[PDB]
């Protein structure tokens, strides 16, 4: 209980280090993106240990470091809740730091704050690994919103684009209407226990708790993106590719679905969270993979096709496989990550474009990054043993052996094959067709800090699966047990996705002329979902805003009601009383009046 | 560090079976590490109790002799009213401290038994709600300016109802 | 129209004093007042302010209050007391309204 | 705490004696060791709270107060330092006298015992605040501004005094913890609930309820910047001081003759928080924050609960704090561009790359970016309001949303859009102006850190 | 981005920047450079059928016409350059396009390397306070007294005198 | 000098009189010395306790 | 703005740097007092009462 808490604790102050180098004078006199490239290096090499010593005990641990307040009966403090998601998301999330760091000092030269940037990397790693190792919800808030501001920074970094900013507030706006639903479960959490921590929370087993798991599921939906917060993951796009892979495919997404893993002891027992979860989930792979199947930019692309893998996680969390549920979220970083590697390779080999439309020949121009993206895809798609399979295929067999709904069981299946779609676009129209891309031509791919970290990330796109599924505890029995047509179903589902793919690619050749359709025009323009609400909305809420509160209630009527009624009133009776002639008759008339008033009063109370 | 005060149960740890011909790292780990930290902090902290022990130093327990109650407190007589306050104020903050430790006792038990906390962690669970009873009877609805006073005031509004219910 | 004065213009301070800090002038004199309020703000308020208020002890009994509810604890589970009853005060020493 | 206060009195001959070169340095140094000896309060071993005479005390909830009041005066001598620089020796003498009396006044008024010396020293600090809002302003509603302010405070305070003398016969003193021990209840009569209005509006009004909100945008857009800051740090406190203060013996009317006032705080947040997306002049967006964020404490004064006072306090220091800090960074841009509009200069961040962080973390603050106390305040209040009853965090929400878009909006229109080139007037960021935005903010994350001296009386 | 546009647009620049606008709209859809001329030689074609054509009411109504046609068969998702509006890189190095006044503040030991970048910059300016004057008068005396005026500006008719409001276009940052 | 630096004896002769001024306080108030229900003593080591 | 920086570094060093080093070795040598009941005839001080030396000493010398 020493090696343990100390490895816990010392890539914290390693991850810190960095930043405390960054107040310092030594940055202009040391290579910051190397040294913080080694310390996340040695930080992963540290987190491994932990993950040992769980594998062989299956032993947590709860770490209380420092007491910060004591209010009345409630304590709040520094604690650690070091399990299983924790160390393995923690190893998992460092690893692939790693490569982006890399891949970021060679992808951002010629950017003059590039230390700036690596910091604000760090910063948001240091963040996620507060919500993710918290033991208490106020932790857990810290490292949310820091998430979300870091999201902000580095949405934005060019802050001159008009349109980087919109995206950052946009994430805000959503984020915080999550933060509404996160406050709402802590403050019922606080009042009906008298606590924020998880282990005494674990006594509300027996307790109704439907309200707090509302709020942890509109948290949810905020921080990850589900049909009614999406629109903000694929605006993220307006920041660097770095970011784009970190923040936007392994990480900061993947929080909500954590939140409801480690509060997962109580949505064992309301199937009305769990059916919500799996009517809602399940309505985001098939709405995003659509949307997925007629856009330009690989970018966009690849964020709706994290969506979709989302939604499959929170479908999997509502048929009641957390555990399932987190292991995806761990095998999706690998190659969600490798995909943004390539298109950013690729697109700093070009001058800086990301419409496919515009590109080809990749598989012979740039061998590396064409043979990592066919990695990547395949892994994506559910190949049999590429890091997809021990999650998808565990999940697509619970899906249809669990008594569920017989509509998401469907959808959830269309969109696991519209996934192999949009997939074989990308491969078909950037590493098929031929070079329909300007005429200039100083490709260079043989730079170490770029082939090392795809190298690695595809090492493990491949290995990590086997290497954890066959390491990690059966926290659950599934189902061996079924036809062949339930077994075999997400595989034969993803090749005829592929084959449909390949017959509607080919037939875009043929002299034919595209004729615009309504269906291809709703997946190409979301839905509309944003051209409406993002102009509705702001509309209403902004002409409220300015005529009826500013104008109508606070510059007119709350003025002239008080102030403006009492000058008007004393100003009147002013000139009343002062519109006197110097009249010795009518002063004198005025006295005889105040006499009789006199006497009349006394003659009559007396 | 009272273990009375603070259980914490002893720990059946078992013999490490190694039914294999592959070696371990963690075991070599460890030994590297009580090498190369534990021995020179250790050393350190020896030399640091060791000034300690040679400029030792002694602080004590304040003890708070008792005061008359608010009951044989006048109605208007304030001399006796601000004891009887500051010794209701004290025992307040004491209470507080002994629900934390019901509490922090608690916690310590669910994360140990861990999925075993339902059927193991049962007698804790019954410490705190009954110390939960009593705080409530005590002290839940007093408000921001919570005194003697008010505290007396409900426990005779208790009272009163307890005693309709008892003759009937 | 009316005698006054015609409206200033701007006025740039680095272009004489480059070493300009913002308080006066007078280059010495600037230099000396943001001396003193670094001193007298940073190097001190903040630093002994900080040490001080750090090593205040038992602020409003929060440590005496532990001690002495360990100290209950042990008494009461010992002697087989509860922990904490639930009425204050005595209810013999009280004297009821008889309706 | 006679030792804090002939001090700040001696600050004035100094002040008027010393020479014109050396009296900005000599009375700020002072200033700072008066603050740092302010912190001999800070020392409350036990549950006992001070008492040096039958004039003065001391509480959890008063010494934060003080110690606030005693630091911010350096602050405004720094930062009413570059404007009225040409001004003639004798004038920023009379300028620096102002800010003392200010300081003395405010000690007095909350190290106090009795609410009649409560009184006329929070209905003295008027004259200060009128004269440097009427000497020192630079448009020409300052006159209009001063009349509101003026006007609205004595015409809420005048039946407080009234109320204050009823019970002054009734009961044989207005002493504080006299009128505790020997509290009685109410009759919930009509005479009672004219006595609960009375004792309440002068501090509904010195703490903007929403609809007598008219008086805090002007004077803040209309006064300089020492005067901005101690308007939205202190003066928008005396309100809270004096009804956590009066309100115990007020029982048990806020019961029910407290609903209309949470209900025009629960919604006049959200009606302000919404100007402060549409309004353009920075100055009175500040204001309207400060507006939001005072509604918070009213309602959790209004329901007297431990967690509710808590938050009370801690909001009450964080805003000050922050709304100072705002009101000084829109100031380092008037300096420079004589213009409250925002949407005027622009692509800041470029020129100015570290006040830009100044300019954020205000922000990071005002938005209740944990860990701070701006967010362990509205944390509480939202409980203890939820406690109350369920429906208030829908409005609880709402507001929090329009707090972090309309404070980003602040952010993004004056420091990451791209620069307006024509700007040939920037003169670079002076040493006093970051340190003034420094000292603004270490001492939030101290008291962060240590938050402890901060809960108030319940804790 | 370095002229402006005319009071009106005439038919001729209405018909072309139609027939440009459908052309990558074409080159939206057709992803193949094959397709692309193939369509675009028909639609060049169509065009070409109505030029000889002078008739002005039945142009307008054509163009009427094929410009509702284009709304109705646009690309949704059309290809933008990447430094264009609507493009990935439009106003992305706004950030660092600094302008030069911010030198005048800088510091004399900030100056003292690249001192022989501000010698030159010192110059720029002595061939500023004194080409002022005339860049004036050229103006006023260039002026339309029939109140007519447009968004241009003349050239300098001399040796030695400069374009009127040059220091501008010319003083610029670079895009990068 | 000192018609120019003779203006640093008055706030700490302040501070000085307010601490003597507190003194006056408290040498009044003397009442309750050591009859208080809690702090009762018996002047074993002393003469006066506060 | 790097005179800024430097010179508040500057400021917060020369008056922290030897309180850190005077409490650690505080820390190091004295070390905080450790529980002790009360001999039944002595009467403790006011300062008898706490922990750590610096409390008690500013305790003793000032409260
Ligand atoms: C619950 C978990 C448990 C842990 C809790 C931890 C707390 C919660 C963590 C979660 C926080 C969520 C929020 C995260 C996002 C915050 C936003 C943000 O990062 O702002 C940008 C901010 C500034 O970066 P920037 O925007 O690139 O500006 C650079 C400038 O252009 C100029 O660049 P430069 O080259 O000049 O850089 C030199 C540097 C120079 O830095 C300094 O000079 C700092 C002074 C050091 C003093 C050393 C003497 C001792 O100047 C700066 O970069 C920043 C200037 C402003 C000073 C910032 C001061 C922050 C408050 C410090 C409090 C002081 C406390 C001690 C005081 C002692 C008093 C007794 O980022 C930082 O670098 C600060 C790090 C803050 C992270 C704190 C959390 C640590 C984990
Ligand atoms: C060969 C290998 C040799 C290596 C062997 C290991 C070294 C062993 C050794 O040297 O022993 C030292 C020796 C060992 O004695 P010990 O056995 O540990 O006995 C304990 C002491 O009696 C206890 O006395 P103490 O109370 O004075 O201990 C020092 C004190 C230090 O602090 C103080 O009170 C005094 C210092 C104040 C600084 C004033 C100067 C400011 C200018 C800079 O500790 C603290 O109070 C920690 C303060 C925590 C500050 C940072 C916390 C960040 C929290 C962020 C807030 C947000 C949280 C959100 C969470 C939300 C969850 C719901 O003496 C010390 O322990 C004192 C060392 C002083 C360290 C100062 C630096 C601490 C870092 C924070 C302050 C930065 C300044
Ligand atoms: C109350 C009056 C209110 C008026 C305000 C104006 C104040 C002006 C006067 C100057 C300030 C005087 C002192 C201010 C309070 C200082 C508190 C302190 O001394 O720190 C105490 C702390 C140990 O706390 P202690 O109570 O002894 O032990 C129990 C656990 N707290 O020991 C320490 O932690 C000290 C070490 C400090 C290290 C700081 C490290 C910063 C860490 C980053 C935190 C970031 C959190 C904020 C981020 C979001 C903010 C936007
Ligand atoms: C060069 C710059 C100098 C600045 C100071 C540098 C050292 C850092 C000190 C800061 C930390 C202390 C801050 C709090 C001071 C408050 C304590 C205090 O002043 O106690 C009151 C004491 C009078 O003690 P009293 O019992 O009333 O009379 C007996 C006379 N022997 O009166 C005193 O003890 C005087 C304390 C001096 C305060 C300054
Ligand atoms: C632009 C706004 C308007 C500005 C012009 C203001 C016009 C002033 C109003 C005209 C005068 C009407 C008030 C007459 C007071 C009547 C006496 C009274 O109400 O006192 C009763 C109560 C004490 O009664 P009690 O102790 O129970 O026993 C009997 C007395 N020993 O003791 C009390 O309750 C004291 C009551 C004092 C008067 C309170 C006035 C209303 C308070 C709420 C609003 C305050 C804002 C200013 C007034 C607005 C208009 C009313």
């Amino acid at each position: 209980m020493n090696i343990f808490t100390t490895s816990i604790l010392l890539i914290f102050i390693l991850l810190l280090s960095p930043i405390l180098i960054s107040m310092s004078n030594l940055i202009k006199h040391i290579n910051f993106p190397l040294y913080t490239t080694t310390s996340i290096k040695f930080s992963f090499i540290i987190s491994l240990l932990p993950l040992l010593m769980f594998f062989h005990n299956n032993m947590e641990y709860m770490i209380t470091t420092w007491h910060w307040v004591t209010m009345n009966s409630m304590e709040l403090k520094m604690s650690f809740k070091t399990d299983f998601f924790s160390i393995l998301f923690t190893s998992v999330a460092l690893f692939v730091t790693w490569s982006i760091m890399q891949f970021s000092s060679w992808y951002m030269h010629s950017d003059p704050n590039i230390n700036r940037f690596i910091k604000y990397l760090t910063l948001f790693l240091i963040t996620m690994l507060i919500l993710t190792s918290a033991n208490n919800m106020f932790q857990l808030f810290i490292g949310w919103e820091g998430v979300g501001i870091m999201s902000f920074l580095l949405i934005g970094w060019w802050y001159g684009r008009t349109d980087a900013n919109t995206a950052a507030l946009q994430a805000i706006l959503y984020n915080r209407i999550g933060d509404i639903g996160f406050i709402l479960a802590m403050v019922w959490f606080s009042l009906n226990m008298n606590s924020w921590e998880l282990q005494q929370i674990m006594f509300s087993n027996n307790n109704d708790n439907l309200i707090p798991l509302m709020g942890l599921l509109i948290a949810a939906t905020g921080k990850s993106a589900q049909f009614g917060l999406h629109p903000w993951l694929p605006s993220a796009m307006e920041g660097p590719t770095p970011v784009s892979a970190l923040l936007h495919s392994s990480t900061m997404v993947v929080a909500g679905i954590f939140l409801l893993v480690r509060f997962h002891p109580l949505t064992t027992n309301n199937n009305f969270i769990l059916t919500t979860m799996l009517c809602l989930g399940a309505l985001t792979t098939l709405f995003t993979a659509i949307c997925a199947l007629t856009q330009n930019d690989i970018k966009k692309i690849i964020a709706f096709s994290t969506s979709s893998q989302l939604g499959l996680m929170m479908v999997t969390l509502g048929m009641n496989q957390p555990h399932l549920a987190f292991l995806h979220i761990c095998t999706h970083a690998f190659f969600k990550a490798m995909l943004f590697m390539c298109s950013g390779s690729i697109i700093h080999s070009l001058a800086d474009e990301q419409d496919i439309r515009k590109m080809g020949n990749i598989t012979k121009i740039m061998p590396f990054t064409s043979s990592c993206l066919v990695i990547g895809s395949l892994a994506l798609t559910g190949m049999p043993f590429l890091t997809g399979f021990y999650s998808k295929d565990l999940i697509i067999e619970a899906i249809n052996t669990c008594n569920t709904n017989a509509w998401a069981l469907l959808i959830t299946l269309i969109a696991t094959s519209m996934t192999a779609m949009y997939s074989m676009r990308i491969i078909y129209f950037v590493t098929m067709t031929k070079p329909r891309f300007p005429p200039l031509i100083s490709i260079n791919e043989n730079d170490p800090d770029l082939m090392n970290p795809i190298k690695r990330l595809a090492f493990g796109s491949i290995f990590a699966g086997f290497v954890i599924s066959y390491n990690i505890p059966p926290t659950s029995i599934p189902v061996l047990t079924m036809p062949w047509f339930l077994k075999t179903t997400a595989l034969i589902i993803s090749v005829l996705g592929f084959l449909i793919a390949l017959e509607l690619n080919n037939l875009t050749m043929k002299l034919s002329m595209n004729k615009a359709n309504p269906y291809s025009s709703f997946s190409t323009l979301l839905g509309f979902f944003p051209s409406i609400i993002h102009r509705i909305t702001p509309m209403k809420s902004l002409n409220l805003s300015l005529k009826t509160s500013l104008t109508l209630l606070d510059l007119i009527w709350l003025e002239k009601t008080i102030p403006k009624s009492t000058s008007t009133l004393h100003t009147n009776m002013t000139t009343l009383t002062t519109n006197q002639k110097g009249l010795i008759k009518l002063y004198f008339m005025s006295f005889l009046i105040n006499i009789i008033l006199i006497i009349i009063l006394y003659s009559i109370n007396l | 560090w009272d273990k009375d005060v603070y259980p914490e149960p002893p720990s059946r740890t078992p013999a490490p079976s190694p039914q294999t011909s592959l070696p371990n790292p963690i075991t070599y780990l460890t030994k590297a590490y009580d090498l190369v930290v534990d021995w020179p902090v250790t050393l350190v902290r020896e030399f640091i109790e060791r000034q300690h022990a040679k400029n030792r130093t002694y602080y004590y327990h304040r003890q708070y002799r008792r005061v008359p109650d608010i009951t044989e407190c006048k109605e208007g007589d304030v001399l006796c009213i601000y004891e009887a306050e500051m010794q209701w104020r004290r025992d307040f903050k004491v209470d507080q401290e002994i629900m934390n430790i019901i509490q922090e006792r608690l916690k310590a038990c669910q994360q140990r038994e861990g999925e075993n906390y339902q059927q193991n962690c049962a007698k804790e669970l019954e410490q705190f709600t009954k110390v939960t009873k009593a705080y409530q009877d005590r002290y839940l609805d007093l408000g921001a300016y919570y005194s003697a006073r008010k505290c007396l005031a409900k426990q005779k509004q208790r009272m009163l109802e307890e005693r309709k219910a008892a003759r009937q | 129209q009316w005698q006054e004065d015609p409206e200033p213009e701007d006025e740039n301070v680095y272009a004489k004093n480059p070493d300009f800090h913002g308080y006066d002038s007078d280059p010495v004199v600037d230099v000396w007042n943001m001396r003193a309020v670094f001193f007298f703000g940073f190097s001190i308020v903040l630093v002994f302010g900080t040490t001080f208020v750090a090593y205040v002890p038992d602020y409003r009994m929060q440590e005496w209050a532990r001690r002495e509810a360990e100290r209950l604890v042990k008494y009461r589970e010992v002697n087989g007391l509860p922990i904490m009853e639930s009425n204050y005060f005595d209810p013999s020493k009280i004297q009821l309204p008889e309706d | 705490m006679l030792k804090i206060i002939l001090p700040s009195l001696m600050l004035l001959p100094l002040t008027w004696l010393s020479s014109p070169k050396k009296t900005w340095t000599n009375v700020t140094s002072y200033s700072f060791l008066i603050s740092l000896t302010s912190l001999t309060l800070l020392w409350q071993t036990d549950e006992n709270y001070k008492n040096f005479s039958n004039m003065f005390s001391s509480d959890p909830l008063s010494t934060p107060l003080i110690i606030l009041t005693a630091w911010l005066l350096p602050l405004m001598l720094m930062a009413s330092q570059n404007h009225l620089k040409k001004d003639n020796n004798v004038l920023q003498k009379l300028y620096i006298s102002m800010l003392i009396s200010l300081q003395i006044l405010l000690i007095m008024t909350f190290s106090a015992t009795e609410l009649i010396m409560f009184y006329i020293l929070f209905e003295a600090t008027l004259i200060p605040t009128l004269i440097i809002i009427t000497r020192w302003g630079n448009q020409t509603e300052r006159l209009n501004a001063g009349i509101y302010f003026l006007f609205y405070t004595l015409i809420g305070s005048i039946p407080l005094l009234i109320a204050l003398i009823l019970i002054q016969n009734h009961v044989g003193t207005l002493n504080l913890m006299i009128l505790s021990f020997t509290t009685h209840t109410l009759d919930a009569s009509w005479s009672n609930n004219l006595l609960w209005l009375a004792c309440m509006m002068a501090f509904l009004i010195k703490m903007p309820l929403y609809g007598v909100h008219l008086w805090l945008p002007k004077a803040h857009v209309e006064a300089p910047i020492a005067g901005s800051m101690i308007l939205a740090a202190i003066l928008l406190k005396l309100g809270s001081y004096g009804m956590i203060r009066i309100s115990i013996i007020l029982d048990p009317l806020t019961k029910y003759m407290a609903y209309p006032f949470i209900l025009l705080s629960l919604w006049g947040m959200i009606m302000t928080s919404s100007i402060c997306l549409r309004q353009t002049d920075l100055k009175s967006l500040i204001a309207y924050s400060s507006v939001s964020h005072m509604a918070l404490v009213i309602a959790s004064i209004m329901i007297q609960t431990p967690w509710s006072f808590m938050g009370a306090t801690m909001l009450m220091i964080a805003h000050g704090l922050t709304s100072s800090l705002l009101f000084c960074l829109a100031n380092s841009n008037y300096e420079r561009i004589h213009s409250r509009t925002m949407i005027m200069a622009r692509g800041l961040q470029m020129v100015f790359p570290l006040m830009a962080t100044w300019w954020l973390m205000a922000s990071l603050a005002n938005l209740a970016l944990p860990p701070s106390i701006n967010l362990m305040g509205e944390l509480f209040i939202t409980m203890s309001l939820f406690s109350w009853s369920n429906f208030t965090i829908i409005l609880m929400g709402i507001n929090i949303i329009i707090t972090g878009m309309y404070s980003m909006y602040m952010i993004i229109t004056t420091q990451r859009g791209k620069l307006t080139n024509h700007m040939i007037n920037l003169q670079p960021s002076h040493t006093r102006e970051l340190t003034l935005m420094a000292l603004h903010m270490i001492p939030l994350i101290l008291l962060t850190t240590s938050p402890k001296l901060i809960t108030g009386l319940t804790m | 981005a370095f002229c402006a546009p005319p009071a009106y647009l005439t038919h001729q620049q209405k018909v072309l920047r139609l027939y440009k606008r459908a052309l990558r709209h074409l080159e939206s859809w057709c992803i193949h450079r094959d397709k692309y001329r193939y369509f675009a030689c028909l639609m060049r074609a169509r065009f070409e059928e109505h030029k000889n054509e002078k008739d002005m009411m039945r142009a307008t109504q054509l163009l009427r016409e094929a410009e509702e046609e284009f709304w109705q068969n646009q690309h949704p998702q059309p290809y933008i350059f990447p430094d264009s509006p609507g493009g990935t890189s439009f106003e992305r190095y706004e950030c660092y396009k600094v302008p030069e006044w911010c030198l005048d503040y800088w510091h004399p030991s900030e100056k003292a390397m690249y001192p022989d970048y501000f010698s030159k910059r010192e110059q720029w300016k002595k061939l500023r306070m004194e080409s002022w004057d005339r860049e004036v008068k050229q103006l006023q005396e260039e002026t339309s007294p029939d109140g007519i005026m447009t968004e241009a500006l003349p050239p300098a008719r001399r040796e030695g005198d400069l374009p009127p409001l040059w220091w501008h276009i010319v003083t610029r940052p670079r895009e990068r | 000098l000192l018609r120019e630096h003779w203006v640093h004896i008055l706030v700490p002769a302040g501070f000085v009189f307010g601490c003597y001024l507190d003194r006056k306080d408290d040498e009044k108030l003397t009442a309750f010395r050591n009859k208080s229900m809690l702090f009762q003593r018996e002047l074993r080591p002393n003469e006066e306790v506060t | 703005d790097a005179r800024f920086l430097r010179l508040m570094k500057f400021y917060l060093m020369l008056t922290g740097i030897p309180v850190i080093i005077g409490i650690t070795l505080v820390n190091i040598f004295i070390g905080e007092a450790e529980l002790a009941e009360i001999p039944e005839g002595y009467i403790p001080e006011h300062w008898e009462y706490y922990k750590h030396p610096i409390s008690r000493w500013i305790a003793r010398n000032f409260y």
